[PDB]
């Protein structure tokens, strides 16, 4: 019932503009915060603005401050970025995401939508990659640069699909999670934890702080084990 | 601005008032459970947050005090500093200096949640309920904490879910 369509994705030359826009679909859009995380091709996560309650609270990573500008028109259930003084940096896949203000998590994602140009909180993923076998233990932990209490998310990414919420408020399963999935720590210290390890869980994690603006882990490739 | 109200939605007054993103209301810092950190980006009131959330009580009360739970309770104290009565309640009991199972008022509960001092939900909702207690055996008080008890009751049944 929950739609996110983006569209204005597309090819620009160097120092051109381009407008993405977000259609919205199965929920209350004013109630919910709106923003724009990118993905370069093969790469990490990487949170780029989100919008609150109007053009009072907007949020921009300091890559793309004073060169990129978010918006929304809730008349017409549509998130709007709009995109200047454009580098190659920013070719990457643009997903529109939905942060739920109960505790600062993002619960939906569009499919993203591509664009091709011709003091903050660091987040620590140990390990950068990792190799195990299917009924194992596996346990990855987040390191933040500074504290952000309960503030932390933990995410699934598989090949060709939009992230998915595995955790929020550091210890919380999203709701249709399997119980297998576990999250731990407060503070600077974090850990995901899968009991049982089965086929589907071999994937991406990142974790991503909630505290202050958004900040992904640099990501963990879970892989099976030779036989 | 004009999308916020001019009075702390707890106590009426005027002041340092932080107002939050969505709904109207403003605070005192320490007017909102848990405090106000204007820090945060941005900054939405607990009652906002609540809303945007998705059984026995024996069951509540037993659970260990999580990032929810605790979010629960400071959204259930708030409540109960938001009622006209919490006033009588806050401080040391009138009757504590004249010459009972243990002095409880509103501020020593305040700062034990927000100092993440009670280690399940049963911790919280016993000192809340003790405060009821110890008034009733004393002294000619009329009806004085009737609302503020039936208040946190209804609000702690509909924020677990108790059985109907
Ligand atoms: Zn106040
Ligand atoms: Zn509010």
């Amino acid at each position: 019932e929950v739609q996110l369509l983006e569209s204005g994705g597309g090819l620009v030359q160097p120092g051109g503009s381009l407008r993405l826009s977000c259609a919205a679909s199965g929920f209350t859009f004013y109630g919910s915060g709106m923003g724009w995380v990118r993905q370069a091709p093969g790469k990490g996560l990487e949170w780029v603005s989100s919008i609150y309650s109007g053009s009072g609270s907007t949020y921009y990573a300091d890559s793309v401050k004073g060169r990129f500008t978010i918006s929304r028109d809730n008349s017409k259930n549509t998130l709007y970025l709009q995109m200047n003084s454009l580098r190659a940096e920013d070719t990457a896949v643009y997903y529109c995401a939905r942060t739920s203000i109960y505790y600062y998590y993002m619960d939906y994602w569009g499919q993203g939508t591509l664009v091709t140009v011709s003091s903050d909180i660091q987040m620590t993923q140990s390990p950068s990659s990792l190799s195990a076998s299917v009924g194992d233990r596996v346990t990855i932990t987040c390191r933040a640069s500074q504290s952000i209490s309960s503030y932390l998310n933990w995410y699934q990414q598989k090949p060709g699909k939009a992230p998915k919420l595995l955790i929020y408020a550091a210890s919380s399963l999203q709701s249709g999670v399997p119980s297998r999935f576990s999250g731990s720590g407060s503070g600077t210290d974090f850990t995901l934890t899968i009991s049982s390890l089965q086929p589907e869980d071999f994937a991406t994690y990142y974790c991503q702080q909630s505290s202050s603006l958004f900040t992904f882990g640099q990501g963990t490739k879970l892989e099976i084990k030779r036989t | 601005s004009m999308r916020n109200l001019d009075e702390c939605e707890v106590c009426r007054d005027g002041g340092e008032l932080f107002c939050c993103d969505t709904c109207s209301r403003v605070f005192h810092e320490d007017c909102h459970i848990p405090p106000v950190e204007a820090e945060r980006t941005p900054w939405n009131c607990i009652f906002c947050r609540m809303k945007e959330s998705p059984c026995q009580e024996s069951e509540v009360l037993e659970r260990q005090m999580c990032p929810e739970e605790q979010l629960k309770c400071e959204f259930l104290l708030l409540k109960v500093y938001c009622c006209s009565e919490s006033s009588f309640f806050a401080k040391i009991p009138y009757y504590y200096y004249i010459r009972l199972k243990e002095p409880m008022w509103l501020d020593k509960i305040k700062k034990r949640l927000n100092e993440h001092g009670y280690p399940q939900v049963e911790g919280f909702v016993q000192d809340m309920r003790l405060i009821f207690q110890n008034h009733r055996a004393s002294y000619d008080f009329g009806q004085m904490g009737f609302r503020l008890e039936a208040e946190f009751e209804k609000n702690f049944k509909e924020v677990f879910a108790i059985q109907e």
